[PDB]
């Protein structure tokens, strides 16, 4: 949600279409372009090979569009929850609710559900029911969460044109857009040291 | 606007299938007055210099074109010999 | 000249085309001081690669930049490139095409990568990548036939036909020369030898190059080996201690035939080949027996050709024929293949030239070269 | 030990 | 019953099987005095061992017989034992079995020795070696798990998933207590402190044992002591001196989780144990993730389980669950151990009976024990 | 013109930058009357420095402002730097900037208390502090080494390998040549002749310089000197007496290399430069063999770089070459390394300025300066 | 020094 409700974000994407078309050939002059086009930034170098195009856009970002100066602090949940494997979490999960919906099967209609052969010392019955009825409740806030991540998750990747029926861009989403920032702040980091130690030199 | 010389082509995979929910379809006014502040800004300009390409430096056979790499590779000894030779 | 760089885990191979030995044969490496410099003046660079890192790997943590054969560090890649032109070779690649080798059973994220980035750090106008073990039939002068493919990466068999790889049959396997030098340090403290750092891990890499060797046989090795003292030879470390290995000589090898001892659950590359074979047709599989070739630096140990040829016997039926052939320059047979097809007239065909990647972008790696 | 460290 | 001797590099425990606590528990120091004997009216012994020796530390130079787990010198270990049996337990060998400890990963001579000189010195009717890592694992009753030992010498990560260790994914650095506190001493120097001698050396160690902590987040932690107050503590010297030390708290625990301090290349023991978990089956993983054991004394810093899990979630994937169990007792944990081990009815085939040694001499300890 | 102070425990040379020898050396004491004044007319002082006070050492008492290269006496060290800078050299501070040395291993409050004084009572436009064992190597032109830097007070060990520093196989010995003065004059009684003053010190001290000397065989230079007179020799104290010291001579000088006389339990400096090089890594020690370097007052003994190279070959593997340098300034070799390292051109970003001390405090050395 | 040596 943070992610698709970012006006930073969306306006740092627009400026890299636009310088993008301006180099590109007029027969490829593209309106939009993947999350995952992201990547090809560092990879492009001018004739020393001093600086990336992702080195020149933090001068041009930090001296005509101030707005975007530090989008880092403003998103951070990306940061973190691309630590996160959603397929994992969602196989994790949904074996929860397959052991309980089994537990039930069991407990009402199958080997536990029989008191005969039960041992007269045997508690497993006199404390299974107090907690399956607790469990239950627990239960059927998990299924509504998994949904609303699903749907809020689907939801922000056609914004962005992701396919979501792909399970490679499940689980590479965040991881995409984390890239990126990584990338970013250290250009960031590598424009500073440059410039401002030549600075200091020429004060000297 | 564009620019007076080649420069480096930055490849995108496009989007897929079409705009058809993507944020892109929006015209926001966001949208166009980064237009506008790049036209006039003192980027475009730099571009031209600094990402010019340099150049491109180039540097009858009824025989199938498979058939072609397998010779080569058996009788690769002989490549100074002529074909009288072998 | 086409240049014909063949990067690799363990040690990049670079040359011209039409040579019988690479010019430029350095370890692939790039340290780093862990240490703070407290002499000014010395001009000391920031990261050293290459011979440089390895003279001085006292006070550098050497990383390698390929590991299991996937590079997890594509910076560091770049820096070892640079080194093996500008330094190494002293040629621009601005008139000199450039010839790149891959992995069997390569991801695709690699394969582009390979291509975006030296088509513009570097700006070569022509490349063409082409698969190792396929190269390595290549330099032996027979086009079929399956590659025992090992080096410091991972241990691949790859049964070529024709010259064109089969994907299917394509069998991976994690043994690897890095695997067998940490399993040498391992049973090396045995002992009471302890090369635990990553400069001592260089150390006993020489070790193993020149004293181990593959037994013919373990059981009667092993006995032979602690009742007499003959087979114990002396190496001297570079501070002048002399060490004295008894019967690690044959134990750090074998692992390559019983991958149970590091733990693997996987056979070893005596039946990794067998199975590899077996997943071919039938009627291309009597070519396949007689026509294997061994090539990296992993399968250059004494008698393993002999090994290899009895254990494999046994496995495959009596009527099959078994030839190992194994040609004394398989440690720069990937190089010298690489060679072979960079100097054919017919070569020039399926150049990836500057022109058309722009207009097709990165994705023209996948269809035209393959 | 022997070859490394002191013991 | 039998005895159950524990030799450590810096401290030996020796007891009983069955017992819930080691019967004698004395410093593994071996002092001899540098001065000349004046006076006549006392015995003035030539060498004193264990507790005798640190009453009077002052006047003699302590040696250490074991270093990193290794006996370096078997003349001084004989006193020790001789000490053990006759003084502390005064309990005759020649009637009793005996149950010692060698860390992993050791030199074959080392435990070839033991029973060497067990069956020949002391005639004991039998004898065991075991690993110390095992043994800390039936302390906690547990048979699945990772444990994550630390001493004076080694600090060994043995992943245990069956009543058998993992021999493959053993992972041992020689970074300990011992090492620490010569890290502790050159640190204090900063302060104006200077300790130097053995004798000097053991007063360090009461500092550590008592004032070192580690902390939550050592970035943070350093800012806070920045502003001074809040963190400094007070400690009285034998001498009567009294010394403040700051900083000086968390900096020598951290050592541990970050050796690049001490100049050694080895990863910290926060990543050793995600190292080694990895080198073990994926079905298993899952186990020894949720089952961490520590024991020795260097792992009874005040906070080390807290940071521990910290560190190793970070490593580890955000699906599996990390439980770092620290018992109250993980000192005697390695004997508490070996004691569930000596009163087992199962353990008594396991025994090496004086006949089975003499037929094969020293070399039966590999073969039997492990 | 920056100026190059090395203040020392006995003595400071002070001089200018690119200059090839101290432009003044005297002793580093401070001495004051301990009688009452009887004439009016002489212009008496209240302390004496330098020169001045070893003139009339018979009437004061000398003082060591510095001892083991820690100044426990702030009050007496500004003295000498106030009389260096306008009695010796004759020059302000206020325009030139000025270089120190400090021995490593030194308390963070030495060097923070250096920076504070000359800031503020001298007000010197820059600092830099430097190791006195890093400044004999850049003497020396060489870049790879260990350096033996004994002086009055500290006796310590600095490896380098080519630039880098290795800050955890840096040991520091507190025996030096001012404890040698401290038993030449223990053992000097044995003859007959007391001196106990400190004014007597100083005699002893010229004693030492003229006819101590380190034996190549201390064991059969014993029974030697005990069994015949080739060996004594006369000394004349500044009194008139005749005084003559036998054996004397080589056992001074032998407590370097057996600190057990003195009662230390420290090895001796042949043993302590070894523990250094075994400290470093295994592919480094090669190099530090062949490179040694002595340097300070203490090892201009006549013979100790024979008796160094024969101590140290024991230890040492045979097959290693131990060359130790010994040149013929070697007493100098601080002053003079440190004035390469003031005239270099690339130093002049290492100043630590006015301004950037203004902003934090005496702590800015700590990060600025190893 | 302080706790230790004379210094
Ligand atoms: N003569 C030899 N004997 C045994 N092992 C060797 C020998 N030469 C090289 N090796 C091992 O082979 C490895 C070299 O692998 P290499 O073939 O260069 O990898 P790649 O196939 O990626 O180029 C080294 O790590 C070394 O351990
Ligand atoms: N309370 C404590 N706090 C910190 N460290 C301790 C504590 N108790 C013991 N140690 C450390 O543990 C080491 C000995 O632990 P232990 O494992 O019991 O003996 P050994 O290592 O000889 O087997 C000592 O060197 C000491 O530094
Ligand atoms: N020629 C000599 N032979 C032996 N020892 C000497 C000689 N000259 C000086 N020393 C000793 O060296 C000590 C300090 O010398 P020096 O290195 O100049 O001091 P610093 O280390 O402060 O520079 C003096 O105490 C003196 O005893
Ligand atoms: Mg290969
Ligand atoms: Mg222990
Ligand atoms: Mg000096």
């Amino acid at each position: 949600l943070e992610l698709r409700d970012s006006k930073v974000f969306k306006g740092l994407l627009y400026l890299i279409l636009y310088l993008g078309n301006y180099m590109n050939d007029y027969v490829r002059q593209a309106k939009g372009f993947a999350i995952g086009s992201l990547q090809r930034l560092p990879l492009i170098k001018n004739a020393n090979n001093t600086k990336s195009l992702l080195h020149i856009l933090d001068i041009t970002i930090r001296k005509h569009f101030p707005q975007f100066d530090n989008f880092s602090p403003e998103l951070s949940t990306v940061t973190e929850a691309a630590k996160l494997n959603i397929e994992a979490i969602e196989q994790e999960c949904s074996e929860l609710i397959r052991g309980c919906q089994n537990l039930q099967i069991d407990c009402d209609s199958g080997a536990l559900s029989d008191p005969t052969v039960f041992h007269p010392d045997d508690k497993i019955l006199s404390v299974i029911l107090p907690w399956l009825m607790e469990g239950t409740k627990k239960m059927d806030f998990l299924k509504e969460h998994l949904r609303t991540m699903n749907t809020t998750l689907n939801n922000a990747m056609r914004y962005f044109g992701e396919q979501p029926n792909d399970p490679n861009s499940k689980n590479l989403f965040f991881k995409r857009v984390d890239s990126f920032i990584i990338d970013y702040s250290k250009a960031r980091s590598d424009n500073l040291k440059s410039e401002e130690e030549e600075a200091s030199q020429h004060r000297r | 606007r564009r620019p007076t010389r080649r420069l480096k082509q930055m490849h995108w995979e496009k989007l897929n299938s079409g705009l058809e929910f993507t944020f892109w379809t929006g015209p926001s006014d966001e949208a166009n007055k980064i237009l506008e502040t790049l036209h006039t800004s003192g980027v475009l300009d730099e571009l031209d210099e600094s990402f010019a390409m340099k150049e491109a430096k180039t540097l009858t056979d009824y025989m199938s074109s498979e058939l072609q790499k397998l010779f080569g590779i058996h009788f690769h000894k002989l490549s100074h010999k002529n074909p009288n030779e072998i | 000249a086409a240049l014909v760089v063949d990067n690799g885990s363990g040690m990049c191979k670079a040359g011209f085309a039409g040579d019988d030995a690479p010019r430029a044969v350095f370890p692939s490496i790039v340290g780093r001081p862990r240490h703070q410099g407290v002499m000014v003046g010395m001009g000391q660079k920031d990261s050293y690669v290459g011979d440089e890192a390895q003279s001085k790997r006292g006070i550098l943590t050497l990383k390698y930049p390929i590991e299991h054969g996937i590079v997890t560090n594509w910076d560091d890649m770049e820096k070892i490139w640079h080194h093996t032109f500008y330094n190494e070779l002293r040629v621009a690649p601005e008139e000199h095409p450039v010839l790149l080798t891959e992995a069997p059973l390569n991801p695709k994220a690699n394969r582009e990568k390979m291509t975006q980035i030296m088509f513009e750090t570097f700006n070569t106008p022509a490349m063409y990548v082409a698969i190792q073990a396929v190269l390595s039939l290549y330099a032996s002068g027979r086009t079929t036939g399956i590659v025992m493919d090992s080096g410091d990466g991972v241990t691949h068999t790859v049964p070529i036909y024709e010259g064109y790889a089969l994907p299917h049959a394509i069998l991976r396997l994690d043994l690897a020369g890095r695997d067998l030098t940490d399993y040498l340090m391992k049973i090396l403290t045995e002992r009471g030898y302890s090369f635990t750092t990553t400069a001592e891990r260089e150390i006993v890499r020489d070790i193993k190059e020149k004293l181990c060797y593959v037994a013919l046989d373990f059981e009667q090795e092993m006995a032979t080996a602690a009742s007499s003292s003959s087979l114990e030879k002396s190496y001297e470390l570079p501070d002048g201690q002399v060490i004295t290995i008894g019967n690690e000589r044959f134990r750090c090898p074998e692992a390559l035939f019983q991958p149970s001892f590091l733990g693997m659950e996987s056979a070893g590359i005596h039946e990794t080949t067998f199975n590899s074979i077996m997943k071919c047709d039938v009627d291309i599989r009597k070519d396949l027996y007689a026509n294997t070739v061994l090539s990296g630096g992993t399968t250059m140990y004494p008698g393993i050709a002999d090994r290899m040829q009895k254990e494999i016997t046994a496995l495959a039926p009596s009527t099959m024929k078994i030839k190992i052939i194994a040609p004394p320059e398989r440690k720069y047979s990937v190089w010298i293949g690489g060679s072979i097809l960079a100097s054919l007239s017919t070569f020039q065909q399926m150049w990836i030239s500057k022109q058309e990647y722009d207009e097709s972008g990165p994705s023209i790696v996948h269809r035209k070269c393959f | 030990w022997x070859a490394x460290c002191p013991a």
